[PDB]
């Protein structure tokens, strides 16, 4: 479970924020103009007071993130997003000086609900991942040449629900398909199919409308018999003349 | 270390296991590992070589991966193949061979290559599998510690030894008795001799004694032990004790009596043979103590009795003798042996590249001196130097 | 029994392919196997020992699974299985130990033991798997029956044997003709002696033969055949066949002529060699006889003329020779070799547990005595015996 | 093992850290720890003895847990734990016995126990913890293979050796030259005289020399040498070398001339001192050679020159001397020493119980006898013990 | 330096601490501590080695850091953990090493190597922790000034001396009178001698004395005090004062009258005790001086009467003694003793890498040498490389 954790020391050890606040205790000087530092080391105090508090928010956060993350199977590789999400210091601020002895946790219920999703979602992309694989490779030892490309990665991603395809660039789904290709195969999904290639052949000729190919001698040649079939001309066996594809 | 083996089984296992044909299902589970492999490597720079006449070869990668289409392997699918795998084969024995060359006092024990300090390296260990090689077998088991072991035919336990004791003698050298023997590889022949035949000693019998002390420990041994030195069965002029003149040894030779073989550990005897010629086990140790004797024959025709006069000159010299042969045996430390090419290739590649004589080994991997003197070092060394030749000799013949 | 053997190409497949590393895929078809076994067994309880000083430890079985929810095997995952094996392993040894020492005449092909009584039942037969080692490949084989066979370097089918035959002697021994031999392992060394050098024999020429009748039918042997018997080369005192006195044995070597080595089975010649010396091929035989002359030599120099005067007392004794040497054979039934470590295994084990004589085996497994009354019952014991000393070996040293 | 370690400094660092007074907060990262303990116990049994006049005690598990509840330890707390830790001690103690007797050949070093082969178990792994004990902290660093080490004040590297040899001598036993020595312990003193007091010696002087080779090289030795042997500074009567008869020691003691003390490793001198007495280091050797020589006394006073005439009787007989002490030492091997009682306390359990001897370990822990052999065996089978017998000294003295 | 040593206690009651399983709680206290370490380094780089056969290696940093909330530690955490302790340690040694062979006049007291002279910088100073370590606890209250302290058997106070001082003697040395000793380590013997026996001396007896001045005060010294002193009690010859002779010494011993030993601090006594043998305490003092009389037998038997003639020659010897012995003291400034290492590590590892001779200290770290000339350079050089053996020792032995 990679789940990037963080210092005991934050967690509830918070004296963190105790030193934060002693190095804050130590600020009140000069420089310019008077109706400066009185606002300024003013604000700072109300940080100070509210230590004590604001020791409660660090064990609170240490707690919650540090449990909810328990029930995450998604591993989670730190990585830079592409897209931001606002914050204003606005918000924070109030958080700040304005908790008490409020404590909070997640509901028993809460909790369960949400390992469920991930669960289902994994289950989901890992199967599908299986459901696509399996296919592309079949794909290949049957010289589909033709599909193979996004189809199957279009049904991949839509099942997955989560992405609306479309706007992905196209050196996306290619590139998607790269790395699958390179994969082995849920033994179930592959074990099938090395079922199916052994009798494909006797399936085929087994038919009732439909055979291989037909051999043009021009000898006048002598009909053969079957039970089956009574006076036919039939030969399982094509050997001694060119073969066209 | 590991590391490097995997190198190998993998390229073995590939250049083996991939040919126009054969399905892919024969290789699904062999293909992924080596890929794995490709990825951790380009990207990393190497250098090898420099002390002694050995080229300098600096390495770059950058290869692309295979294919898990085609489910029948077409030729073209080789060659693509082979052709990239031409390239690991001539690097790993510039590898090989430039860690089998340098030697360590304090810890030459573990890697020493600016090649191999970087292989030992945490992102690289992705890829060890398949240690079913004898040797690295053993290597592994070591490093945790265990009772590891290893085959030997016709082992070399012995330096070569060849020499003589003289318990009576004269200037005159006209009539002695001691031993002579020969200790060599796996097999000891050692006479007995007297040159009066008894004539003046207790109950006419001359007792003679010839101890062997193994450098290792030797278990599962089986021996052959056979009455007679046919090494010292024929007259020889042999250069006396300080070296200043020579003496005439004349034998005749007669069974060897109360023949008693010890093989000892720690001073305690493991197994005890009474006269017994022929196929022998010795279960465990490190020292060989060969007793027998020399007893005037109570009873002669004359053509014996004419050869044994009850005064000197003594003409015809009685001897009695024992040859012992250990074909086969385990040591829980790495020997040369009769069948094994390891000495010979690490020895070999030493002499091809002019490497000058360093800390650990004697000049020339000289394996009488080595086993002479076979220090915790020079056996640290050897296995290490022994596990590579055997990981080299998977490839390169 | 076959049972047994899966349990070690288990963990020797294991112990090797299971490492710091690795992608999965390698174990895929492994693990499964692996996990397979562990269910079958927990829940059994085992006894082994009870006999000589043997240890009598029992066992339980209450033990995990291996998750297969990864790709990368992390160190972790090794040590939690490591602490797994080590309790197999350390089980195995006290098995193999255990059934390597029980004889029994009626059956003693079959299974002995309390505990591998136990294996051969049905519930557990859902392990065997991978089959390859030689020694297994031949075990089945033989049980459906069939063409069985293996592999020896200087094999062990001559019990030691070293004696003489006078064909015309005398009081005195002053005037002897005959041969001795020397037989052990896969070497044989026969000496023609006349000591008149044939001065009365027709067309000056003695005849002599040696015939060895081997225990068991040797097939695709590689032979090296050499003129003159070096062990019988030199001067002997000797003691008379009724042993009341000692004779002397003074040769001179001449080169054996009208050389002829004949490899019968069943009597008949199989193969032919007519003065061929060096390597020759003997393909399937129970008998070899060697048959060589002395012939006086028509022509002498005054030197060799001196030797051979026209009357008593002959000095010089005229000794013509050969020495044979199986270098590799195939056999139908095990025997011990100069390779192979089973008898010294068994040997081994035995000595080392103070294991009392039993109905089958002589004492010390010695094998002159096993070799030279080979019967069915030794035969298949043996088999039994050594067939699990080689499964013991892929795992313990 | 491991196991077993964690066991105790949980218990000391228990019994010692848990009193009527103390907060909470002083102890909460040790009571966790323990609670841990007790969980994975109960529900588990074990059994010890079996050997010899030693119990055959069985245990079972299920016990209470520990408040975390108060801020100060009020004495009913104590009191209600002290109860369940009697129960703890009393039993690791018939724990630590029970596989400090048996001793093994093939992996002499592993458990043996029915009582820990258990302890090595998986699901047990999670106690271990605080392995600053010196000894366990080298366990551990030889299951990795690393440059381990210990710490000893006189220690006792050499087996007890009292004896002399005499380099001249005849039946009288009035003019002879040799040595004299006792070697024992981290002591060695050494004489050499000369009845003569080199009247005949070239030079007048006639050399010494005494090799001592030790059993493990010990490096970091501290040590004292002196000049004179006070040992062999006095008249004594002994026994000849054949012990027919005995021979007078009359000594007169001259300071030994050209002292030079070698400290070799495998054969290479490492540290070498001309005539240096008082102290010296000697950082890495196997062997100490002493040599040292008595000069005739070129000018002597009157009552000097009376005690050494020119001819027999000599009745005053020179004598030089050294005294060498390794005051302390580091060795990469466990060894007794002045001041640790691991050997003491093996050897007095073993005694108490009337433990058997073994197969490992001479009759009564016999140090002399145990350093002369120190087998790989006896050295694995020794630091087990010492190990545990270090763990039980922190609860049990 | 404090620097230096958290780097250790750091790593031992680290790779101590650590193992696979242990419950986390008792580690996070610890945990923390490491990792502030790794922030602070990871960027600058190092210097080691530039002198004699010292190699010169190069290092640098950036690793990951440590997990916080787990539980149980699973085998995959320590080796990830492991090798990232193994840099620090083969990291420390050749930082101790480097530090440990540098000395200053001037200024020798302080940090010298361009690899420690950066870590006393400021930006440092965030880590220093857990100064229990003996020889810390002592560095830290030296810098801060104060009664520092250390404990040592058998101490190392008196530099070798074997002298004697004839106060009565004369050409032909046959009625001589002095005194004769052995100052060594923690040991005094001194004989008064007078081949008269008092005969015309006043009261007929003749006063003794030794006195010994150390060169750093001993206090709260555990001593022993035996009459005697068998180091001069038999025979010897010995140089004359000039070294133009030899004389003879034929001692016969009486017991020692009025004995008293003095323990003198700067003149004044401060522990005095007459005839008192056994165990005596001295608890401060820089002198000890020991007085001691021969007093003519009153009464004699006619064997003693004898001995003792009224006119020359004399032939018998009357000579007293004492024996005196520190068994444990306590000193300001370090010392050499029986037990610590650390003397034995500074000249081990100076040797080892060929470290050349410097201003401050005598070749080979000679500690008689060292002893007698006590400077305070001397003692501020061998107290910081003494403490950094000592932090050494606690990692690497």
């Amino acid at each position: 479970n990679q789940v990037l954790n963080d210092n005991i020391r934050n967690g509830h050890v918070i004296n963190q924020l105790m030193e934060a606040l002693m190095q804050l205790s130590r600020q009140q000087f000069p420089t310019m103009p008077v109706d400066y530092k009185r606002s300024i080391q003013r604000g700072i105090l109300l940080l100070s007071n509210r230590l004590g508090q604001l020791v409660d928010l660090t064990r609170l956060l240490a707690y919650n993130y540090e449990t909810l993350m328990a029930c995450v199977t998604m591993n989670m590789q730190h990585v830079q997003t592409l897209t931001t999400e606002k914050l204003q210091l606005t918000s924070v601020t109030s958080l700040c000086m304005l908790i008490g002895n409020a404590t909070v946790i997640p509901s028993p219920q809460t909790l369960f609900h949400y390992y469920n999703v991930n669960v289902n979602f994994h289950s989901n992309y890992n199967e599908r991942i299986n459901d696509a694989v399996a296919i592309i490779t079949a794909a290949n030892r049957l010289n589909l040449y033709q599909k193979k490309m996004k189809a199957i990665v279009e049904d991949f991603l839509k099942r997955l629900h989560i992405f609306d395809v479309a706007r992905v660039p196209d050196d996306q789904m290619y590139r998607l398909r790269d790395r699958l290709r390179l994969l082995p195969v849920e033994v179930r999904r592959l074990d099938i199919f090395n079922l199916i290639l052994m009798n494909m052949d006797q399936i085929e000729r087994a038919s009732d409308k439909i055979a291989q190919g037909v051999i043009i001698a021009y000898r006048d040649m002598q009909l053969e018999r079957d039970e089956m079939y009574g006076y036919v001309n039939i030969a399982r066996n094509l050997d001694g003349f060119q073969q066209i594809n | 270390m590991d590391v490097l083996y995997s190198l190998s089984k993998t390229l073995k296992d590939a250049r083996d296991k991939i040919v126009e044909g054969t399905l892919y299902s024969n290789v699904s589970d062999l293909i992924q590992q080596f890929n794995q492999m490709i990825i951790t490597m380009n990207g990393n720079e190497f250098q090898t070589g420099g002390i002694g006449n050995l080229p300098i070869r600096n390495w770059n990668f950058d290869f692309g991966l295979l294919g898990t289409t085609l489910l029948n392997l077409d030729a073209n699918y080789v060659e693509t193949a082979r052709n990239t795998i031409d390239y690991f084969v001539d690097f790993v024995d510039n590898v090989c061979m430039d860690e089998m060359v340098r030697e360590s006092q304090r810890n030459g024990i573990a890697p020493q290559s600016d090649s191999l300090r970087k292989l030992s390296g945490l992102k690289f260990k992705r890829i060890n599998f398949d240690n079913s090689s004898e040797y690295i077998e053993n290597w592994n088991l070591q490093n945790r510690r265990q009772r590891t072991g290893f085959t030997f035919h016709k082992p070399n336990i012995f330096p070569y030894s060849a020499s003589f004791t003289l318990n009576r003698s004269q200037p005159a050298h006209d009539n002695l008795m001691g031993t002579m023997w020969l200790n060599a590889g796996s097999e000891i022949q050692v006479a007995g001799f007297d040159y009066s035949c008894a004539i003046n000693a207790p109950a006419n019998t001359q007792q003679f004694e010839h101890i062997v002390q193994l450098r290792r420990v030797l278990t599962t041994a089986t021996i052959t032990l056979l009455p007679d030195a046919e090494r010292f069965s024929f007259p020889r002029v042999i250069n006396s004790a300080d070296g200043a003149t020579t003496w005439y040894f004349n034998p005749v030779i007669l069974r060897p009596n109360n023949v008693e073989v010890e093989f000892l550990l720690n001073g305690q005897i493991i197994n005890t043979y009474q006269a017994r010629f022929g196929t022998i086990i010795a279960r465990n140790f490190d020292t060989i103590r060969l007793s027998f004797q020399l007893m005037r024959p109570p009873n002669m025709t004359p053509a014996v009795a004419a050869l044994f006069p009850n005064a000197q000159p003594f003409e015809h010299h009685a001897t009695v003798g024992l040859t012992l042969r250990i074909e086969s045996a385990v040591c829980e430390s790495v020997l040369a042996d009769a069948s094994e090419t390891m000495l010979a290739n690490v020895t070999s590649v030493r002499q091809e590249y002019a490497i000058p004589v360093g800390p650990v080994f004697p000049p020339g991997m000289n394996w009488t001196d080595l086993i002479t003197n076979y220090s915790p070092s020079r056996e640290d060394n050897l296995q290490r130097v022994f596990t590579v030749a055997s990981i080299r000799s998977m490839l390169v013949k």
